[PDB]
This record gives structure tokens, sequence and C-alpha cells, in this order.
């Protein structure tokens, strides 16, 4: 949700590297400190892709990717093409109820087979 | 013409590691014996009959790779010349079976003893069946490389390896001087049986891949020290002469004082009652002195070594108190420590490794003392037979000794670092134990070309057992498998040995791995990114980049890929099943990637850079070499020539080469019983073919050899000459002597150009080509060479149904090197006739398109079986010694290259 | 005729005469060493009559020889084998045949 703040703020993308250029933030030590301790220019000011947000995203995606079930991707790209559209929260929650039995099947393909069986296998994972 | 198919069965060979050869001043023993006990043997498991063959072997050359090969497949002891076989009934040897009289011959039974004589004083190896002898012998065979029993057996088979003393009984007498081979087993390691070089061993997961297995050498057992005769005294040194000589007279004695082994005034050293710490006056004279040189000795080492002192600081001796101890009291002449006394002083590393070379440089030094006084190496310690355990040099002496030695000398250069004087490290320089045999080092593993991948994510593991030189990553379909991965653009791989990336040259990425750990490749064809995850984090380059390799053109595809170096064994993880993958879930699963084999039901059929050389065709678009046929002239016979096109320029390519035709002669079924122009009713009946080669002006015939090549040659040696050339004799007689049937069998038959040129002053560059001819008699099996028209001395005799492949090894030295000359003489039948059947009577030479020159190209891609034998070996008790169990059947069907005789 | 080496001899007591069939379960090779015919592919035993000249002379007058549960190398020369005739299409003219015989039971 800080994300999409971000992603929608004009003015918040456009005050990050004012406060960039103003602290002299070098983005690299967040990232590669642990590199360091493992004992491991173009973008020297500032740029998209040294964001902190975004920076934080690449590590959270697996975790956040991980409760969705195997059969929701498909339910996914659809999303995006309907969040393209300029959907709200609710519009979408609402699409999704209007498609809920448009998710995938575990016979539709054999790479959705093994993600069942490696999905379901967890101990986390409730039928309920 | 047909390529011929047949079922036959796999055949494994299974070794001891007791490794013995003869060398000049060697530390090994060169009489030997060993049994073989057959407790069942299944007369025939499958279709094809039950193989069981028992001999020794040689280490640099014998590596019998499972599946296809040499003549039939199913190849074990003494399909080659680097093995000898006996199996009840022939003594195989270059893939012949040659019959033997035997009391009672017959084939390898259950209940049966074959015994094993080697010999190394004299070139023999005697066998025995059941204890009676048998009436054949090998001679005259190549002593380079070390001897080793072996036995190759197919599926059906329960054979134990009596090796005497503890390991069995040999159940009979073995021949005066000739010792069990129980004994050759270095101190280091245990006795156990493990296969021949290979590639492949199960583990609890799953197949290991196996990198080149380290192995020992002959060289290794001769004790080579730096020669400590040539060096002037220093003036430095007789000054410090004499504490360093006192503290080292009776250091071996301090130990011991104030236990059972305390001295007393009535005896002396070597006494049960050693110690005598009063002083070496009191000690005898010549042993005294000779201390005192031996101090002086250890500091000529130091100056050979490149060891100098230097004083700087207050005199030791100042600072320096003798303490006489409640400990090492003693009655005779007052109580003192029994070497001279030291405080508080300690040692660099630098000194750490000087003191180890220095002590490796004292036993090397005894060793080749006791070799020169006769003696030898044996495990249990035989005096009157003047056989030590020690005798081994120090690289492969046992740690307790190792320590022992280095004891002593660590306290006498401590002490004569206490005096002040620098031990100066000399200056060093790399080397490299072997050097020549750069392709058995690297091991390329890879996937079949029908699994290769043009798009998707895809995820596999690669769990590194060693720390070694291990390369893991992804490669075109084209690899070449004698180049290392990296060296070209056919490669993108992370070398994680030192942290490291290769692809067309070598930067740093990421960090080494340890053992256990797990590296999980990337590859996303979609986004053209490669990605290397060690132990489920993602590594980095010297950058903030996470990818390792970037805008990766599609190409051909990429395969899963990985190499080892010797002695590294690697687990691959292809993901045949899921649940096997250790990081999957934490790196792969929630960002789109997949297992490369998820969906499969065999296992991924791997390839493997099989390093035995092999004679393949000239590539057309070969830089360095061409080969030209030029047509048959009126006056000039057709011809092969060879010219080397970047000769005499930079980075040009210069190091010995073998080459050869591609069709071979075949020798009759039967040999019989006991103007220049050529006749007709003679050239129509005449069974001598004859081939010439011109060594080209400029070409230095001294590099040059000539002559017959045998189909399974596959030696690759770059420093090549005659003797490295691999032959047998073997020698056949009746029950007292009476040697009746000597037969010499090779598989290089080569002459030397340079025995063939006048040995002027100077002017060896002759402006005359050198035109060495090869005459071969088809019915007799007798072939001479000429030299420049006349005939010359050396000849050779060879057995019926023989394949020879006509060959020349040269090394290039000119722009034009040598050219094959399919010519014929007087009354001579040219070699159209002796290679076409439908040419059988056509005298005009020709040469036919098949016809082409080959080279040698040492490594070249195999297919690894999808299952292996299952050997079951153990040790069955002290009394029987170690068995060897195999029951399950396994067969190949294999297609056979008649001309090439190997399928 | 023939040369025959004994290779895994059995009880050498009874032979094969005339009136018995005798079932050999062999193994035929070329003199080249490419084998041409075998009895184990086949899986079954080949059983044929003695003395009725239904197989060739060198096998047949190599048979007698061994005994019961008795296996041998014979060598046939083409003068007791197919000869300049040879067998058309499988062995070439005037060739010499070892057979790898194994008499292994007799009915």
């Amino acid at each position: 949700e800080i994300f999409i703040y971000w992603s929608k703020s004009h003015n918040f993308k456009r005050e990050e590297q004012n406060f960039v250029v103003q602290n002299e933030i070098n983005n690299m030590s967040f990232l590669t400190a642990d590199s360091k301790s493992k004992m491991a220019r173009r973008g020297d000011r500032y740029s998209v892709q040294t964001s902190l947000i975004v920076a934080t995203l690449k590590k959270m995606l697996p975790i956040g990717l991980n409760m969705c079930a195997p059969t929701d991707q498909d339910l996914i790209m659809l999303a995006k093409t309907r969040y393209a559209l300029k959907d709200t929260d609710e519009e979408v929650r609402e699409f999704l109820q209007n498609n809920l039995h448009l998710q995938g099947k575990v016979e539709g393909s054999p790479s959705l087979r093994w993600q069942m069986a490696l999905y379901r296998g967890l101990p986390g994972r409730e039928e309920d | 013409l047909l390529l011929q198919t047949n079922l036959i069965n796999y055949v494994t060979s299974i070794r001891p590691n007791i490794f013995v050869g003869r060398a000049e001043g060697s530390t090994q023993y060169g009489k030997w014996y060993f049994e073989v006990m057959v407790d069942e043997v299944v007369p025939f498991l499958t279709a094809q009959a039950t193989h069981l063959r028992v001999g020794w072997a040689l280490t640099e050359g014998y590596s019998p790779y499972p599946g296809g090969g040499e003549g039939w497949g199913g190849n074990g002891v003494g399909d080659d010349l680097y093995s000898y076989g006996f199996d009840g009934l022939h003594l195989w040897t270059g893939h012949v079976a040659r019959p033997v009289t035997s009391p009672g011959q017959h084939l390898l039974a259950p209940e049966d003893v074959v015994s094993c004589c080697l010999d190394l004083s004299v070139p023999s190896i005697s066998f025995r069946i059941n204890g009676c002898p048998v009436q054949g012998v090998f001679e005259a065979f190549n002593l380079d490389g070390l001897f080793f029993p072996v036995v190759s057996f197919s599926a059906g088979v329960k054979v134990r390896f009596l090796l005497g003393g503890r390991h069995g009984e040999f159940k009979f007498l073995p021949p005066p001087g000739y010792a069990p081979c129980h004994e050759a087993v270095l101190p280091r390691e245990r006795l156990r049986l493990e296969p021949i070089k290979e590639y492949r061993r199960e583990g609890p997961r799953g197949p290991h891949l196996v990198g080149p297995s380290r192995c020992l050498s002959h060289t290794d057992f001769v004790p080579c020290p730096v020669d400590t005769v040539q060096i002037v005294l220093p003036p430095h040194l007789e000054r410090i002469r004499e504490k360093l000589a006192e503290n080292i007279h009776e250091l071996w004695a301090l130990t011991r004082i104030e236990q059972g082994w305390t001295y007393g005034p009535v005896r002396d050293d070597n006494k049960r009652l050693h110690p005598c710490l009063v002083n070496f006056h009191s000690l005898p004279e010549p042993e005294r002195n000779y201390n005192l040189q031996m101090s002086g000795e250890t500091l000529k080492t130091l100056l050979a070594l490149g060891c100098h002192v230097g004083m700087a600081d207050e005199k030791a001796e100042d600072n320096l108190k003798k303490t006489k101890l409640p400990k090492t009291y003693m009655m005779s002449n007052g109580y003192k420590p029994a070497p001279l006394d030291l405080s508080h002083v300690r040692l660099t590393p630098a000194q750490t490794t000087l003191v180890d070379r220095l002590a490796e440089n004292g036993h090397n030094v005894w060793a080749r003392d006791r070799v020169a006084q006769g003696w030898s190496y044996s495990a249990v310690q035989d005096i009157p037979a003047r056989r030590n355990p020690r005798l081994v040099p120090y690289r492969l002496l046992d740690e307790a000794t190792k320590r022992s030695n280095r004891d002593s000398l660590c306290q006498a250069v401590r002490t004569l670092l206490g005096y002040g004087y620098n031990i100066e490290p000399p200056d060093q320089e790399p080397s490299q134990v072997e050097n020549q045999s750069r392709w058995d080092r690297v091991r390329i593993f890879r996937a079949e070309k029908s699994y290769t991948v043009q798009s998707g994510r895809w995820y596999f593991e690669f769990e590194a057992v060693t720390t070694g030189e291990m390369r893991v990553g992804w490669a075109r379909p084209e690899l070449r498998p004698d180049v290392e991965l990296g060296a070209d653009e056919l490669a993108y791989v992370f070398n994680g040995h030192r942290g490291q990336r290769w692809h067309l040259g070598s930067e740093p990425f990421g960090r080494p791995w340890q053992s256990g750990d797990v590296v999980g490749c990337m590859i996303d064809l979609t986004e053209n990114t490669i990605i290397f995850t060690l132990n489920g984090e993602v590594l980095m380059s010297d950058s903030g980049s996470e990818t390792a390799f970037r805008e990766i053109e599609i190409g051909d595809g990429f395969l899963p890929v990985c190499s080892l170096g010797p002695g590294q064994v690697g687990h691959l993880n292809l993901g045949q099943d899921v649940s096997s993958l250790r990081f999957f879930a934490i790196c792969g699963l929630q960002e789109g990637f997949e297992p490369f084999a998820i969906n499969m039901q065999r296992p991924v059929t791997t390839w493997f850079s099989k390093s035995l050389p092999q004679f393949e065709p000239v590539p057309p678009e070969h830089p360095h070499y061409e080969v030209a046929r030029m047509d048959g002239t009126v006056d000039t016979p057709p011809c092969l020539r060879l010219a080397h096109r970047t000769w005499g320029s930079q980075n040009s390519l210069v190091e010995m080469l073998f080459l050869r035709l591609s069709l071979p002669v075949q020798f009759h079924q039967h040999f019989r019983c006991t103007d220049n122009r050529d006749d007709p009713e003679i050239i129509l009946n005449t069974t001598t073919y004859y081939y010439s080669v011109r060594v080209f002006a400029g070409q230095e015939p001294s590099c040059v050899w000539v002559g017959w090549v045998t189909p399974d040659y596959h030696q690759h040696d770059m420093n090549f000459d005659l003797s490295k050339v691999r032959a047998v004799t073997v020698t056949m007689g009746d029950e007292q002597g009476n040697v009746h049937s000597s037969l010499k069998c090779s598989n290089c038959y080569m002459v030397w150009g340079g025995d063939f040129v006048s040995p002027g002053q100077q002017g060896r560059i002759s402006h005359t080509d050198l035109v060495i001819g090869c005459l071969v008699d088809l019915a007799t099996g007798l072939m001479t060479f000429t030299a420049n028209g006349k005939e010359s001395n050396t000849f050779f005799q060879v057995e019926p149904n023989t394949k020879l492949f006509p060959a020349v090894f040269v090394l290039p030295t000119h722009q034009n090197v040598i050219q094959f000359e399919l010519g014929k003489q007087k009354n001579i039948m040219p070699l159209s006739a002796a290679m076409f059947l439908s040419e059988r009577k056509n005298p005009a030479p020709q040469c036919p398109p098949r016809l082409e020159v080959q080279m040698l190209m040492p490594v070249s891609w195999s297919r690894m079986p999808n299952h292996f034998l299952q050997v079951e070996t153990r040790r069955a008790g002290e009394r029987l010694g170690w068995a060897v169990q195999c029951q399950d059947p396994l067969t190949m069907m294999a297609l056979h290259i008649p001309e090439e005789n190997r399928c | 005729g023939v040369e025959i080496e004994t290779i895994s001899p059995g009880d050498g007591r009874t032979f094969p005469k005339k009136g018995q069939t005798c079932v050999v379960h062999y193994t035929g090779m070329l003199q080249n060493g490419k084998k041409f015919d075998s009895s184990r592919d086949r899986n079954k035993p080949f059983k044929f009559r003695i003395g009725k000249q239904e197989v060739i002379k060198g096998f047949e007058e190599g048979a007698a020889q061994m005994s019961l549960g008795q296996r041998a190398k014979l060598t046939c020369t083409p003068d007791v084998a197919y000869g300049a005739t040879g067998h058309p299409g499988v062995i070439p003219p005037n060739a010499t045949l070892i057979f790898d015989v194994e008499l292994l039971n007799l009915e």
C-alpha cells in the first residue's frame, strides 16, 4: 500500500530525489551492507532502481506470493489487465467475485500439478 | 561396409589399491604375488558368455570406460596393451586371445585358484592355475607406470582377493623371492577395493559425478633431495657450528629421562637405558663429530634451500640459562638438560614450512642411502630381508613419522632463532607436478542435445561435496569437449573454487563455496539473464548487479553443464524429483522458475567429455592444419599433402601431431607355409604392398615417425619417442623351458626418421625431400622399410588377422611438413588392392574419397549409461579377505564400426 | 577335419551315439571374430537328429567327441563346412567356422 501511494502520488516521487540529493543518499550501502559482511557513476546520485520502496518490494515479493495458491496466477494477469483499466480496490474485488470460478484447474496443465504438490505439502496450508 | 549390432553384457573392473612399479633408485621391491579365489561363476547369465579375467594393469592409460569401445565391447583386462589378463585358457593381451597349455586347462570354474607372479627386476609375469604352472609368460613389456591387481568381470560372479598375511593365506607356497602383495600398501591409506578411474559413484540422495582420480606415480617413490656436497661452508655458520650441535646431541634423549629408560653409569647409549645427558665427550668420538657435521649438514641444507642468517638483537648466550630441573636428575657427573637449554623463543610460519622441507630433505637422503644399500619398502618390517615400513618419500610418509622428524629439527631451528639469526625464506617458484595431460584434469558433464532449451526459466542444483576446481553453469549445444568452460563464448559458467565467473575470460563474482553447499543455477531465456544462487542466497558481482550475465542471445539454446577437477565430487540435481531440491522454495519457486527435468520419467541422458584419444578426420575449416588432395599426374602418384597454414607466424600452433589414414589393411586369413615395368604374371599374384611419405624440405626428420598403427592406439604423447611404444612378447613352451612360441604384439609400429639421415657436420635442412617407404607382405606378415630406395635393417612380424593403419607421427617444423604418397614400385602392388576388395586387380594406384587423413582428437564426447553394474565389495573376514559379488545383469546393444574395429 | 578344444568339460563318460537326438546350445562365430549365429539369443536349445546329415558335416563329426555337459570350441574347415557355395547371404565363400558348442543335455 505504501508502494501504491508512491506509484500514484507524483509529488512523492518528485521530492523523493529532492530528499536524496539534499541528504547525499548513496543507496548502495542499504543493500550491499551484508555483501561486505559476506566479504564480496551512472546512477550515482539518484535512480528509480535504487529506491528503498522497490528495494523492500523485491525482498517482500516471494513472501507475499507465497500465500497465493497456484490456481490464482491466471487471475493475477487478468487482474493486471483490469487494473490497467484503472479499477479501484472495491471494483477489482467485485470482478474477482464475478470470475471466482475462472481459476486454474489441477489437471489443466502438468506445470500446475507439481505446484499443487509443493504448495499443499506445506504444514501451514489449510484446506479450510 | 554395414554397421553391425549385437547385444553385449556390461563389464566392470575392480582393483585393490596396491600399486607397484620400478624406476632408477626405486623404493619399491619388484617381485610380488597374489591370488584370486573363485567362489561361484554363472556360465551363461545372459546370451553372451560371462566375462571373467585376472591379471595386472598399468596406471597410465588403462581406462576401461563402461559401455562401448575397442573390439566388440566389454573391454577389461587384456583388451589393450595397458593390461595383461589370464582367464584360465587364454593369456589376454592386445585384444587377442592366445591359448596356453595347462595341466587340465579349462575356464575359471567355481572352487578355482589363480595365482599371479610379478617380477620387475626382469620383465616377467607368471601365472599359476590351481597351483599348476601356466606354460606362458609375458616379457619385453613397458615398465613406465605402475602395476596393480585388477579383475574384469561381467554379471554373475563371486571372486575373492587373496592377498596373504592378514588378508588371506594364499592357500599355497609363493615362489621364492616373491613377496605377498599386501605388503605394498602405503601407510597413509588403508586397504580397500575400488573400481578403475570412473565418473560416477552412487550416493545417499543421488549419483555423484566424479572428477578424474589423482594417480600416484613411480617417480613419486624415488627420493630426490637437493645435493648437499658442493657447498663451501660459510664463516657465520662455522661460528655457530657448535651450539646447534650441542643442542642436538641428546635432544632425542631428553624425553625419556626419569622413566624406565633412565641412564646408568655402567652402560651407554642403545642399551635400553640410553640418555647419557652428561656430554658428548663421554660419548664416542666418531658419532660425536658426526653429530657436529650433521648439524653442519642441516645448515648446508638451509643454504641449498635458500636460507641465510643475519644478527641484529641481544646475544641469546647472555639471557639464556641451563635449568637443573628436578626431573632429568642423574648421578653420573651431575645433572643438566640433555640438549642445551633454551628460554622463550617463537617461530613464524615461514620457519614452519622451511623446517617441514628440511625434514623432507633429511628423510629423502636417508631413504636414498638405504636404497643404495639395497633396502626397500614393506608394510611389515623385515630386518634380515632388509625391508622397512618407512622407506617411502616424505610426501608419502605417515603423519606420525612426519611429526616425529619435524619435532627435532623444529627444536633445532628454534634454537637457531633464539640467537637472533634470521631464517630467510627463498624465492617462490610455482610448479606443477603433471603438465602434459591437461585433458585428464577436467571432465565436462552436460546433458544430451535433445534436452536443449530455448525458452522459459529453468532451475537446477549442484551440491559441491568437495571445494576444488569445479565449474557449474550453462553451455551451448556445440560445446567443445577438450576446451575448458569460459575460454570461448560457448559457456556461461561460475567457477566457485575462488569466486569467479567465466564467459570469454574470467572476472570475480560472488564468494567461493564450502563442502556441502548447493549451487542453484538460474537461466531466463525470456529476460536473457543468468543468475547463480549459493545456499539459497543470490550471488553478487563486483557491483550491485544481481545477475551474473545479461543480454544473452537465444542462439541454439543452452544446456545444464558442469565440470570437475581432479579428485572432486559433485552431485547434480537436474530436478527429476522436486522434493530432492533443497533451495527451490527459498529461491526459484516464487519467481516463476521451474526445475529443468520437472516433468520427465527417465533420468536425463547426461553426456561426459570422454578423455581418451580417438582418430577423427580433419575439419575443413581448421586454421592451423590443412590437407590437400593432389591428383595423380603422369609421373607423380596421388598424394595427401599436409601443410601448416599458420607456421612461422604469431600465435601459431606447434605441438606433437599424430596423423593416420582413415582406412586399414588386414593381413591374410592364413599365412603361407614355410624399362622398370611390372610383369603381369607376377604383379597379379604379389602380396607385398608399399606406400611412401615425402618429408618436405625444411621439416626435420629428427621428429618424424613413420609406419603403421593398430586400431587400438590411443596414446597421445606430446613428447613421444620409440620408448613409449606399447609392446609385449608372450613366450610359450612345454612344462620344462623349451620356449617354442615367442609372439611379439604391439599397437604402434613406428620407425624414427632421424635414423634415416646421413649425419653430416652441418646442413640438417636437406634440399632434397626424404621419401621413406613402407612395405608389408600380407601373405607372410613380415614388413620392412626403405630409406631412399634401399631397404633398411628394421623389420616387423605380425600375427594373422591383424589390422594396420597407415600412420605418421610428426612435429610440424615447416610450411610443408609431409605428403602421403600412394605410389607403387617394381613388382609391388599399391594399397588400392589392400584396402578395397573391388580394386584387388587394379594395378593403377588411386585415391578414392573414402580414404582421408585423420588427426588424434584427445577428448571426445560420450554417453553415460542410464544404469551401471551393481558391485558388492566387502571384507569377508580375516581368513578369506576381500569378496567381490555381482549378480544383476545389464546388456547393451552396440553398433560396431568394422573398419575401425570399435563398437 | 575339425579341431576341438575343451572349454568347460563335464563328465567325459557318456557320448552321443547313433539313435538319440543331440541337443546342443551352441554359439557360432566367423573366423574374423564377428558372431553370426547363436542359440542363447533365441533362448531355445538346438535339437538335431544325429546321422541324418541335416546339419553340416563339420558340426556332425564334431558333436560326437564331446560328452554330456561338455562345452568345447570347434574349428571347421570350409571342406567340412559350407565351402565354395557358402551359405547364401550369411557366410561368405570359403570360410572357416568356429563354434562354441555346449552339449547341455541329450533328449
